[PDB]
RNA sequence: AGAGUUAAAUUAUAACUAAGCUGUAAAAAGCCCUAGUUAAAAUAAAAUAACCCACGAAAGUGACUCUAAUAAUCCUGACACACGAUAGCUAGGACCCAAACUGGGAUUAGAUACCCCACUAUGCCUAGCCCUAAACCCAAAUAGUUACAUAACAAAACUA
């Protein structure tokens, strides 16, 4: 995966929840986009009130889906999820798999610094 | 000024074998359509040197250099 | 004549090993109300407290059992060209020597 | 202001007193730091006074805790001197 | 008897009920305690206000108002009316960092009143307004 | 020839270096039980190194990672979670006293 | 190595003739990524509850 | 350098209660179109992490996301080319809040100052100019040595 989609829904019942999603899912291929895969957040109680097209939401759902797109093509859907409005939040991160975790050793003790002043007689 | 074409496989995915008889997909997936602007500048210099140097392995010579700086 | 090298290889302090967790005997060569002043053949002498249980017979000459951490208490602070030592060892006590 | 009421630096009263409650939320405040960053606030302090604050705290925190250290590591050196008038 | 110092959250279903009433329901006195005087409010669970008090309307008049003493004063006389219109427990709420913040907190004790929740909600911007100059006195 | 002298070799007592609570795993943004137990739970701060005892390459990522999560709507900002309230605690502030 | 795994990868994709299948399973399949950890450095997995 | 985004605070504004509210070492002036609580745009500024010391040539930069991206196969170099905090100017837009100037209060022998209240330029965005700082780490760039050797003080001394 190249990218990954933090996608926040309002809280509905399935039908228009299915519905939401298969339109997000046809406005990302339109701009050349190959999704891999959709993975469900279940829905809970937002950290807080978030405003959004003149509404209050405190539950909604969270969806998320990863895909490889075009560089240029990440302000068109970005621009598109604005304009909807069953999606409260909506924001575009780099997949975290696509950085490799870094191999480490441990932690290196820092000796105390010596050699900071003058040898004369204080 | 060059122009890379839009459907060619990345300098890395290029001398694998097999490539022609894998679906679509995947060709998606590794032509510059999918690659931001670091990968089009390798296609650049790679192109440019086999155009105008004569010994394409040799890095430190000056005519190397001054097509890389050129790219850039 | 043994040459000097051959002397350290075999020494019991060599084959110690590091200092830390090493279950070594001492003798007690000094003795004040609450402070046992323990020799266990390194270069200083280590100083523990009497227990609680059996202290009536920790006396002058007492053979103990002990647990070095640190042959020599030595630390580094900034604007001191040498480390300041202790003069000690740390030391602690598992009972006294089961003859 | 979106956030839910009265989870966020509460603390309630045990048996009946009050006295002792909210000595525990200064507790809280102190350790997280709010209430020096609250007395700092109420006027405001330009940059340059800023660092020139975080170049006087980093220094005592460092000469205290290494002041601290060696007096934990020289502690054991204060029983009676066994070699009076020696 | 294990006691928490966290609050009941309302998601959860606690059995802790002081006089017959959830904790949620229970009313709420806000403490505004500046740095020149020391205000307190009462208000119901549905943010409907009982009684009001502050140092001001105790008598209390100039430098006065902001010492501690007048804080104890107001905290007195608003549980008093407040107890008059029938409220028992109450959360407060303390506001600011000032002078009255002790005084305000026992004198609702002393007046008839009895507190189980303390929060503190000072208003803490998160980088905000620029604050005045400093005074150099 | 003799073969008592020492050799030029390392330390063969070098015991391993330690390692830090997180070295070796994935921090992550979607986590929140994670990210939630590195934060104070009455004010919501995040503790420093002096108490959380992260090397410094996890407590960069878990500032960032943390950071990442309030703005995208995963976890609150003036609290923590209360239903990560009853996580196995890793800090070394103690409160109650 | 790495152009095989996206040949194996490319089955799984979502394409527009299984969209409302993959977007069903979806919806009836939760996963959290929540895990936990202690001092010592073991993974807590809250999925036993 | 662009594009998109907002957590905590504050204000317009509405409801309710209260008669007072702000302010100081102490007061007056100001406000009463006010204060407390609940609900809430825009503008501006970026708690804790930071007891970390990273990036850039310097001045500088530490809320989040994406795009573009950090010269030289790795010496010195100007009056030449490019850049340069903050204040200031020209044109348009924004204005919560802070605030030179100005007005009021107080202090004082006087106070066109320190202290208190109100408000403007301006701090902000777009385009252009100005090219000044204790632009100071008062320590020039590149290779090195710990030898020789303490004016003083400071951040030890020196060679090409
Ligand atoms: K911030
Ligand atoms: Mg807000
Ligand atoms: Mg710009
Ligand atoms: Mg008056
Ligand atoms: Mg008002
Ligand atoms: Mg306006
Ligand atoms: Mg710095
Ligand atoms: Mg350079
Ligand atoms: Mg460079
Ligand atoms: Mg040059
Ligand atoms: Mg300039
Ligand atoms: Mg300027
Ligand atoms: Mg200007
Ligand atoms: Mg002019
Ligand atoms: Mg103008
Ligand atoms: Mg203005
Ligand atoms: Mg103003
Ligand atoms: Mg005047
Ligand atoms: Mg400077
Ligand atoms: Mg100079
Ligand atoms: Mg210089
Ligand atoms: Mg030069
Ligand atoms: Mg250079
Ligand atoms: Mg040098
Ligand atoms: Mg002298």
């Amino acid at each position: 995966p190249r990218y990954e989609l933090a996608l926040i829904l309002k809280a509905m019942q399935r039908p228009e929840t299915a519905a939401a999603l298969k339109r997000t899912l046809e406005a990302l291929m339109d701009r050349g986009a190959v999704v891999r895969n959709l993975e469900n957040l279940g829905e809970r109680m937002l950290p807080y009130k978030i405003s959004a097209h003149n509404q209050r939401h405190s539950r909604g759902g969270y969806f998320l889906v990863d895909f490889y797109a075009p560089a240029t093509t990440v302000e068109s859907m970005m621009e598109h999820l604005s304009r909807d409005i069953d999606v409260i939040r909506p924001n575009i991160v780099k997949h975290p798999l696509t950085q490799e975790v870094k191999e480490c050793e441990g932690i290196v003790p820092v000796p105390l610094e010596e050699k900071l002043y003058s040898t004369k007689k204080r | 000024q060059d122009d890379p074409p839009p459907s060619m496989l990345l300098l890395d995915y290029q001398n694998v074998p097999g490539i022609h008889k894998v679906d679509d997909v995947v060709k998606r997936l590794l032509s510059l359509e999918m690659a931001n602007q670091k990968e089009k500048l390798k296609i650049k210099k790679m192109q440019l040197m086999n155009k105008v140097l004569e010994n394409p392995e040799d890095t430190s010579s000056l005519e190397a250099r001054i097509v890389a700086l050129t790219v850039k | 004549v043994e040459s000097f090298a051959s002397m350290l290889r075999h020494s019991p302090l060599t084959q110690m090993g590091p200092a830390k967790n090493k279950l070594v005997i001492g003798q007690i060569f000094h003795i004040v109300e609450d402070d046992l002043y323990i020799d266990f053949g390194g270069k200083f002498h280590c100083v523990c407290k009497r227990p609680e249980v059996d202290g009536e017979k920790y006396q002058k000459g007492t053979r103990v059992r002990l647990r070095l951490l640190d042959l020599e208490l030595t630390s580094r602070f900034l604007g001191a060209t040498t480390d300041t030592t202790i003069l000690e060892a740390d030391a602690v006590l598992l009972g006294l020597q089961e003859s | 202001a979106n956030h839910l009421k009265f989870i966020a630096r509460t603390v309630m009263v045990q048996e009946g007193n009050v006295e002792g409650a909210y000595r525990t939320l200064n507790r809280i405040l102190t350790m997280d730091g709010l209430i020096e960053d609250i007395k700092r606030r109420r006027y405001y302090e330009k940059p340059c006074r800023r660092r020139q604050r975080e170049s006087y705290e980093t220094c005592r925190r460092i000469y205290n805790m290494e002041m601290a250290r060696k007096i934990n590591f020289l502690m054991r050196k204060n029983r009676a001197d066994p070699w009076q008038g020696c | 008897s294990s006691f928490s110092i966290y609050p009941p959250i309302p998601g959860q279903e606690n059995s802790l009920r002081w006089a017959g009433k959830k904790f949620e329901e229970i009313p709420i006195a806000h403490i505004k305690a500046s740095y020149n005087n020391t205000q307190i409010q009462v208000v119901s669970a549905a943010h409907q206000p009982l009684a009001h008090a502050s140092c001001g309307t105790e008598g209390f008049r100039n430098a006065k108002k902001g010492t501690g003493i007048a804080a104890q004063t107001a905290g007195i006389a608003a549980a008093a009316k407040a107890t008059g219109k029938g409220v028992t427990h109450v959360r407060v709420v303390v506001k600011g960092l000032g002078p009255g913040r002790l005084s305000a907190i026992k004198g609702l004790t002393m007046g008839g009143l009895e507190v189980i929740s303390i929060t503190d909600n000072t208003p803490i911007p998160h980088x905000g307004c620029r604050p005045r100059k400093a005074r150099r006195l | 020839s003799n073969e008592d002298l020492p050799v030029p070799m390392e330390n063969p007592y070098k015991e391993p270096l330690k390692k830090c609570i997180l070295c070796e795993k994935h921090v992550d943004y979607k986590n929140v039980q994670l990210l939630s137990q590195f934060i104070s739970p009455f004010t919501g701060c995040i503790y420093g190194r002096h108490i959380t005892g992260l090397c410094g390459k996890k407590q960069k990522e878990i500032t960032k990672a943390i950071k990442r999560a309030q703005i995208l709507g995963f976890m609150p900002v003036t609290y923590k979670d209360p239903a990560y309230l009853k996580d196995p605690k890793v800090c070394n502030i103690k409160y109650r006293e | 190595q790495e152009v095989l795994q996206l040949q194996e990868e490319a089955k799984t994709f979502i394409t527009r003739e299984n969209l409302e299948a993959r977007v069903e399973e979806a919806l009836d399949s939760p996963k959290s990524y929540n895990w936990a950890i202690t001092r010592e450095g073991l993974v807590v997995r809250p999925q036993q509850k």
